[PDB]
RNA sequence: UUAAUUUAUUAAUGCAAACACCUGCAUUAAAAAUUUCGGUUGGGGCG
RNA sequence: CCUCCGCAUAAGCCUGCGUCAGAUACACUGAACUGACAAUUAACAGCCCAAUAUCUACAAUCAACCAACAAGUCAUUAUUACCCUCACUGUCAACCCAACACAGGCAUGCUCAUAAGGAAAGGUUAAAAAAAGUAAAAGGAACUCGGCAAAUCUUACCCC
RNA sequence: GCUACCUAAGAACAGCUAAAAGAGCACACCCGUCUAUGUAGCAAAAUAGUGGGAAGAUUUAUAGGUAGAGGCGACAAACCUA
RNA sequence: GCUAAACCUAGCCCCAAACCCACUCCACCUUACUACCAAACCUUAGCCAAACCAUUUACCCAAAUAAAGUAUAGGCGAUA
């Protein structure tokens, strides 16, 4: 039995408790110029206006038949168009919802109830998440930071079961996936893009009264995604919970309601999250990360109003990055 | 529905035996209904219908234990309506046809009120006798206005 | 093989613990994907008066005097309701028969938003 | 009780239909057929046994192309499927068909007695006489009920006044109206018969449960005793 | 023999009550209760209709009544439509010469070393590996999954030489587009309805192929006819359809000329996947609808003889075999069965790889054969490579 | 080894000795009838 | 409200008002050890966790994010002196999380 | 069952009725139904 | 020291070894006994879908060769209609069917020997008879209805 | 809800030999040849060993059907809640 | 002297008389106790008695009594 870990979530303060499972300190910020803008104007204005459809659209819908292809292609010709200016992108491996999978083991539990009561039992965690694309390659991105690097923000703890976040155990295959099989070439990874559902739309907590948990949302999507993929990563080179990594693994990820963008980089320090392991464990896991920015005010009839620039470019800097 | 003995001796096996009628789908025809049926008879009713001199004559004179058929109190219902009414509907634009056919029965005539009862069943009564005494409640308010119109009158006048 | 027991949501299989509510009144209607739409009108709203300055408490002094009792008549309501204002109108000037929609009264519910018979409001 | 006939569909197509077996049983639930149940699952092709059955807003004598030449689990027979216009539809095939082959399905009967090549489906007076024919209809326009069990074939033995004698496979002659339309030619699957089945469990397969244990005397009856005639049996040797 | 047993078939309505044939009186039923009775006769009820409008509980008005109802027939080729005759069925519809292997231009365009993707072989066998093997967590994944994903990723190698040709920053392509082509053949009504996604869209047309004596020499050639089968067949005949022509774009959009379309064979069943003519077919009707969609926006709704030919390619796989097709729409005028005709260079039957096998085959204790592709040829993705670069 | 023949099913308890059941014939209309006469607490499944 | 007939609804149609709730609510003391911002409750069987969004929202003008509901089977051991099996009642446990930290 | 008593049932046939079906009567078969299997003689066969 | 068991789902059961306080088929003054208190929180699962016509020949087996027979487990389109969202219910346990805390019956996934789960001996003595094993001089079926059992692992037939 | 048979839509079958099969050895699973134990028993039919089958006329979960003048039966007068 | 024993009254029985029942609210024929969608009438048989059994073998029908166990019926038997 072990924790079904939501990324995308509708649990309150969802961040802090991501944090804790997976040994992350939350640091606020980061670690052509006109083709650029036309290609991601004419990608938003495509899925808006242009292409033409033979059934009408309903918010319900919006999401998937508007927001996904839209970020779909911008990735796609973002990829294609600074090819040139980084090769590493050109031999790179681009996934269109490819699973990523990470099982570990956080902490110890006496079993309450049953005929195992009084049994000490380790806590597992799963994620599963489906990125809504993805960047591979051969090579690993180099670190942000060294590794023993000191942060004197301290990891939040909570004071009663995971179980109180709306979090809910279960026994299914134990899955290590970082998008691919080992036998793949692309082991490493480079930048994920992510999509909020359709169900933590901005307009939804507005109508709660999540007005703060709004943020929250996107930092819990990065903590648990990326922790899973560069953990996925680092367990794909041999290193375990014993056997703890030897070098920094890190990653980037871009996460879109479709309107607003975040930004967000991680760094794997330590694969070491077991009690035995974490007795005397100094290191720590490290999130970086940016407020949410709306790439565009509004789209008018055929022109996209108030598009912001440096939302653009800050996915370009991303997809520019290149190993040593 | 009864028993027979086997070979018309009570020595010999008793058994059950069935006698039915025999059936035909004949055509008769209503001249003061002034329709065509099609309707399952015996011999026996054509030979009824035969010493009644006709269809109508039967249906009237017949009571209801001897014709044993619903649909033949419905017949009797339908007949003694028409006559009670001198309903126009039997021959429009034709008055002597009509005065003639009510003439030749007019030994049949019956009030309105008892023809409409002739031929019911207890439930389709009990129906009826709902139907016609059920009206929606009165409001209170026009009771309450009444009483207190002829109070305050009598209160004016003295 | 428990007669006894109330038949309950948590007793069957899976298609019957689904089925089954605690008698919850609905609040929308399933689509296709098994998607739940919510109808905001169908949701109860309640009408939570303003409790500023209102000078009536929980409890009673105990020094207020008994009353005799006396239910609320349908005759009363209409003695001091309707009756002052018919009993005006025949003394002083005229009083129209049919024409009892100026006193309060409706000929029918259906144009109203609350009916009377059958009820279309809540408590 | 609960059951419900399979046999729903009200318009034809060629795509094979999901049917459900009986197992010998009636709509009662009880059994009225003894030895059918529980074979490999089956999928029903509808078969147009109306050669004859002209395209909406056409008629007279039409052509149609054989697309394929196939095995049918419900039959012994082979079945053609058969293009001609916008309609495809299923047929028996005959013994030599292949895809490709070009039949005709004519209403005409001729003065002069036609050629009658295997594929092509005629009235009976159109047809010569001692000509082999298959699917045949009791009535002009009712469709092939007779011959359309494999390698069966029909004789067309005389025609006298608008009417045909025909041989059905049991050696029974039948007589039929010469309006009444026929293929020519043996039908497909012959040396069906020659098919050895090897095996018990082959049976079981093509759905066929296992005969009664019970022993039974005889399948006729003995013959009544006359009055006179009982002190001649039952005679015993010394 | 009609279709449809008595016993499944609507129950007959139960005989009428003998009083309501006697004219003079009224019958008593339980329509004063509000329940059935046995005794009590059963009450006529006049048909009922919902004042208001749900949506849910929305009845369709008759097929007559619809707006879009025409007395004539179209013929509609949609995704869904597989043709009996394949190749041929397509050529008469659409009015086309076939020519057998792809145009020499075309070809030209990858015969130099230069225009090579580095590791050529290498990169394939990877695409290939990947889509067959390492896709997804699944030991083998299924042909729903691996042919769209290998597809996408042979454009994603494509895109790859960007670097040397500036022009491929040019283009885009686009998921979930729809087209439609309304036209006349021997007094027939034909619409192709063109849905599916991986549209390659460029703001430059394609050159011309074929020179003009090529186009006049197309006039010699004549549509060879199949009897007894109608062309009609296999296309949806539709009576409630709208006469209309659309590029699934509105107007000003950038990237407006159709350069290739991709279709997927992805169905995991054999029955569900088209026949390799059929896909054939598919792609000559895509083709030439996207084509005459470019055609009739450009020179309007009037039947000529096109002075600019419009040039669209194809690729249509099975995620294993890949049909090539280039299309050059000459003539709008289709009404004539002589005249000028259109053209097509179809290379099909061309597989990237024999074989896949995912887990290695093991005979007794020995390994036989090993896990990755098998009967892998790099000339057929130097032919897809070939069209990619076409204009470029 | 006999005595197991109850396997309990919910599905086959209702469709078998249900209340619907029970009224769907006559008879067992007049089991309920009996049962209700006789005072039964539990008139069916 | 409970034990009351709602009107039906059509599209369309009037929202759906209470004038007078009937159905009250107990704030409990949690047995195990919950968030700091959780607030457990004891609710009528009828009610949903709309209904207590809203009424908390609208009676006690307390801001509300999360409600979370689960049912509790009272126990049906207990015997009296006759062996006639004795119900503790189920009820509906509610948890709401509080807003605005 | 080749015991006795039946043909209520089914199927067919003929004669009435009715202008093929249904009904009444009779006949023939199938299918059953009800009931019994006295006493002496080792016990069993022939007596 | 054992593990031929375990963990989970399904089905079934329905609070049935959690806390506190009490009296008291081996016993602990403790129990699964009595009373009171507490608890299973949805993402998993259940609970689905406007209408009318219309479409759907080509298995699965790594689906590629090859080979079939018993012939197969999953496809739409056209037109009309359509804009509100995350409700309700299952979630506990040492558990079910066998009158029992019964050497029995009990579907599936994963673990194929365990990281999970358990204890054959209340204490003693070392009688007979009884049960299950282990070893046995010389002989090797002489036993017996019969090589039954055990050991050993075997030939050639006859009848059906 | 056992069982006999059927219907609908499902699931299971390691390893080794085999020109490849209602094939052989052999798990799981199904059955019950022979012996011993047990006989108010662990058990109103079980246990241990030894056995027969174990890709099929196979085994098995779910829902439905056939009802006593009857059902169902690879006839044992078998099974139809000990 | 233990186990025990002892008790009087809950209630019931037969009559008489008199013609009984029937909504707090909500839920309840679908898997009852679940707010909310496209069809009933139809001879009882048999045990039993006849010392077997095969025709037959009392069973309420409009209010006591008496006619009278009479006339009658019935393997003219049992019996009715
Ligand atoms: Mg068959
Ligand atoms: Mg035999
Ligand atoms: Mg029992
Ligand atoms: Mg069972
Ligand atoms: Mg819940
Ligand atoms: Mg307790
Ligand atoms: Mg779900
Ligand atoms: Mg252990
Ligand atoms: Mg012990
Ligand atoms: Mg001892
Ligand atoms: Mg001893
Ligand atoms: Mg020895
Ligand atoms: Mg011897
Ligand atoms: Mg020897
Ligand atoms: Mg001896
Ligand atoms: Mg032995
Ligand atoms: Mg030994
Ligand atoms: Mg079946
Ligand atoms: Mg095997
Ligand atoms: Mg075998
Ligand atoms: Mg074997
Ligand atoms: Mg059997
Ligand atoms: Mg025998
Ligand atoms: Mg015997
Ligand atoms: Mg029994
Ligand atoms: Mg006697």
């Amino acid at each position: 039995m072990k924790y079904m870990v939501y990324p995308q979530t509708f649990a309150l303060n969802a961040d802090r408790w991501y944090q804790y499972f997976t040994k992350t300190v939350f640091l606020s910020g980061l670690p052509d110029l006109a083709a650029l803008r036309a290609v991601a104007c004419d990608c938003l204005l495509q899925e808006h206006f242009y292409l033409r459809r033979r059934r009408r659209v309903h918010r319900y819908e919006e999401s998937e038949v508007i927001s996904l292809p839209f970020l779909d292609q911008l990735v796609s010709t973002l990829v294609g168009l600074l090819s040139p200016h980084n090769p590493a992108l050109a031999a790179a491996a681009l996934d269109y919802r490819c699973p990523v999978h990470f099982y570990w083991v956080r902490g110890e539990e006496i079993i309450p109830r049953g005929h195992r009561r009084g049994r000490i039992d380790d806590l597992r965690y799963q994620i599963d998440d489906k990125p809504n694309n993805q960047i591979r390659i051969s090579k690993q991105l180099a670190e942000f930071v060294p590794l023993d690097y000191s942060v004197p923000i301290e990891i939040p703890t909570i004071k009663c079961k995971p179980d109180k976040l709306p979090l809910f155990k279960r026994q299914y295959e134990n899955h290590i996936f970082v998008g691919s099989k080992t036998a793949d070439p692309c082991c490493y990874g480079h930048t994920q893009f992510h999509l909020l559902p359709d169900k933590l739309r901005r307009e939804r907590l507005l109508r709660q009264n999540c007005a703060d948990q709004i943020e929250v949302v996107f930092r819990a999507n990065a903590i648990a995604s990326l922790f899973a993929w560069t953990g996925a990563q680092a367990m794909y080179q041999g290193f375990w919970s014993e056997a703890d990594v030897t070098r920094p693994f890190v990653s980037q990820a871009v996460i879109t309601d479709g309107k607003y963008f975040s930004f967000f980089c991680y760094q794997l320090n330590t694969l070491a999250l077991t009690t035995q392991a974490d007795q005397n464990n100094p290191r720590k896991n490290i999130c970086w990360g940016t407020q949410s920015k709306p790439l565009y005010e509004t789209i008018e009839d055929n022109d996209v109003k108030g598009f912001n620039d440096d939302v653009l470019l800050q996915i370009v800097h991303f997809l520019l990055n290149r190993p040593k | 529905l009864g028993q027979i003995y086997a070979n018309n001796d009570k020595l010999s096996k008793r058994l059950k035996k069935v006698w039915k009628p025999q059936l035909f789908e004949r055509e008769f025809y209503s001249e003061i209904l002034d329709k065509k049926f099609t309707v399952t008879v015996t011999m026996r009713t054509l030979d009824l219908i035969d010493e009644a001199y006709g269809l109508d004559f039967y249906i009237l004179k017949t009571p209801k234990e001897d014709l044993c058929s619903k649909f033949g109190m419905d017949l009797k219902r339908g007949m003694l309506l028409r006559l009670a009414r001198q309903d126009p509907q039997l021959h429009p634009e034709d008055p002597e046809r009509r005065a003639a056919i009510y003439d030749k029965y007019k030994e049949f005539a019956i009030p309105e009120e008892e023809a409409e009862w002739v031929g019911l069943t207890l439930e389709e009564a009990i129906e009826k006798q709902r139907l016609l005494e059920e009206k929606d409640p009165v409001p209170l308010f026009k009771i309450y206005v009444a009483e207190l119109i002829q109070q305050l009158q009598q209160q004016a006048l003295s | 093989a428990d007669r006894m027991s109330k038949w309950t949501s948590k007793r069957g299989p899976r298609s019957f613990r689904g089925r089954k509510g605690r008698g919850a009144k609905g609040i929308g209607f399933l689509t296709s994907g098994w998607r739940f739409v919510q109808i905001k009108e169908m949701v109860p709203e309640f009408v939570v008066p303003d409790l500023t300055g209102f000078k009536l408490k929980p409890y009673v002094s105990y020094l207020a005097p008994e009353s005799e009792e006396t239910p609320l008549t349908a005759a009363q309501l209409f003695s001091e309701a309707v009756a002052p204002a018919i009993e005006k109108d025949f003394k002083d000037g005229t009083f129209d028969p049919d024409n009892l929609e100026k006193y309060g009264f409706e000929p029918t519910q259906e144009g109203k938003l609350f009916q009377l018979y059958p009820r279309n409001f809540l408590r | 009780a609960n059951f419900v006939s399979w046999k729903s569909r009200t318009k034809y197509t060629i795509t094979p239909v999901k049917m459900r077996k009986s197992g010998g049983r009636d709509h009662t639930g009880r059994i009225r057929v003894h030895g059918i149940g529980g074979g490999h699952k089956q999928r029903y092709r509808m078969i147009d046994f109306l050669r004859f059955r002209p395209e909406e807003t056409k008629s007279g004598p039409f052509e149609e192309k054989v697309i394929q030449v196939r095995y049918d689990p419900c039959r012994s027979a082979d079945i053609a499927l058969v293009a001609g216009g916008s309609r495809k539809r299923w047929i028996i095939a005959t013994e030599n068909m292949q895809a490709g082959d070009t039949i005709l399905n004519s209403n005409h009967i001729g003065r002069m007695a036609v050629a009658a090549r295997e594929g092509d489906a005629h009235p009976l007076g159109a047809l010569p006489v001692g000509t082999l024919i298959n699917n045949v209809e009791s009535e002009p326009g009712r469709g092939a009920q007779y011959i359309r069990a494999a390698g069966t074939c029909g004789v067309l033995l005389r025609k006298v006044n608008g009417t045909a004698i025909i041989q059905l496979p049991s050696k029974r002659q039948m007589q039929v109206l010469e309006t009444c339309v026929a293929t020519v030619g043996r039908v497909s699957n012959v040396d069906h018969n020659k098919r050895v089945i090897g095996k018990a469990g082959r049976n079981r397969w093509l759905g066929k449960r296992p005969n009664s244990g019970r022993w039974h005397r005889k399948g006729g009856w003995a013959g009544r005793k006359i009055r006179p005639l009982p002190p001649m049996k039952s005679y015993v040797k010394l | 023999y009609e279709w449809g047993v008595r016993s499944t078939r609507k129950s007959e309505p139960p005989p009428l009550d003998r009083v309501y044939e006697i004219p003079g009186l009224e019958p008593i039923t339980f329509a004063g209760k509000m329940h059935f009775v046995p005794w009590l006769a059963r009450p006529i009820f006049p048909p009922w209709d919902r004042g208001y409008k749900d949506p849910r509980f929305y009845r369709s008005p008759p097929l007559h009544e619809h707006p879009l109802y025409k007395d004539q027939a179209c013929y509609i080729f949609h995704h869904r439509c597989r043709l009996l005759e394949g190749v041929k069925q397509a050529l008469w519809l659409t009015k086309t010469k076939l020519i057998e292997g792809l145009p020499e231009k075309v070809l030209s365009l990858v015969d130099d070393p230069r225009n090579h993707i580095e590791n050529q072989d290498e990169c394939v066998l990877n695409v290939i590996s990947h889509a067959r093997l390492w896709q997804t967590t699944e030991e083998i994944p299924k042909r729903e999954t691996y042919c769209p994903v290998i597809v996408d990723n042979l454009i994603q190698l494509c895109k790859s030489q960007i670097l040397k040709h500036p022009s491929l920053a040019r283009r885009i392509c686009v998921q979930n587009s729809t087209f439609s082509a309304t036209w006349n053949r021997e007094s027939l009504l034909l619409q192709v309805r063109g849905s599916g996604g991986a549209r390659l869209s460029t703001k430059d047309p394609l050159p011309t192929i074929a020179s003009r004596e090529e186009i006049e020499a197309t006039k010699n050639h004549v549509l060879e006819t199949f009897y007894p089968i109608s062309p009609i067949i296999d296309l949806h005949e539709c009576n409630i359809y709208d006469v209309k022509n659309d590029t699934g774009f509105q107007e000003g959009y950038p990237y407006p000329y159709p350069h290739t379309l991709y279709l997927l064979d992805k169905a995991n069943l054999r029955p569900h996947r088209l026949q390799p003519d059929q896909l054939r077919a598919k792609m000559i009707l895509f083709a030439f609808g996207s084509a005459l969609a470019q055609a009739r926006l450009l020179y309007g709704n009037d039947a000529k003889v096109l002075e600019q030919p419009v040039v669209v390619q194809s690729v249509g796989t099975d995620g294993r075999v890949f049909h090539f097709l280039v299309f050059q729409l000459n003539t709008t005028d289709l009404d004539c069965n002589e005249g000028v005709k259109n053209l097509a260079w179809v290379d099909s039957d061309q597989l990237l790889y024999q074989h896949f096998w995912c887990l290695p085959v093991i005979k007794k204790r020995v390994v036989v054969e090993p896990v990755g592709p098998v009967g892998f040829k790099p000339e057929t993705f130097r032919k897809f490579l070939a069209l990619y670069l076409h204009g470029a | 080894a006999r005595g197991n023949e109850y396997q309990p099913s919910n599905i086959k308890r209702k469709n078998k000795h249900g209340w619907v059941r029970r009224l769907s014939t006559p008879a067992g209309v007049q089991v309920i009838l009996r049962r209700m006469l006789k005072g039964r607490k539990s008139l069916s499944h | 409200a409970r034990n009351v007939v709602y009107p039906l609804y059509r599209l369309g149609g009037p929202q759906l008002r209470v004038f007078r709730t009937n159905f009250f609510i107990q704030l409990v003391r949690p047995g195990v050890a919950q968030p700091e911002d959780t607030v457990q409750f004891r609710i009528p069987m009828e009610m949903t966790r709309v209904d207590l969004r809203n009424y908390l929202e609208g009676i006690y003008n307390v801001p509300v994010a999360a409600v979370r509901t689960r049912v509790q089977h009272g126990s049906n051991k207990r015997r009296d002196h006759r062996n006639v099996r004795i119900k503790k009642p189920d009820y509906k446990v509610a948890y709401v999380q509080l807003a605005h930290g």
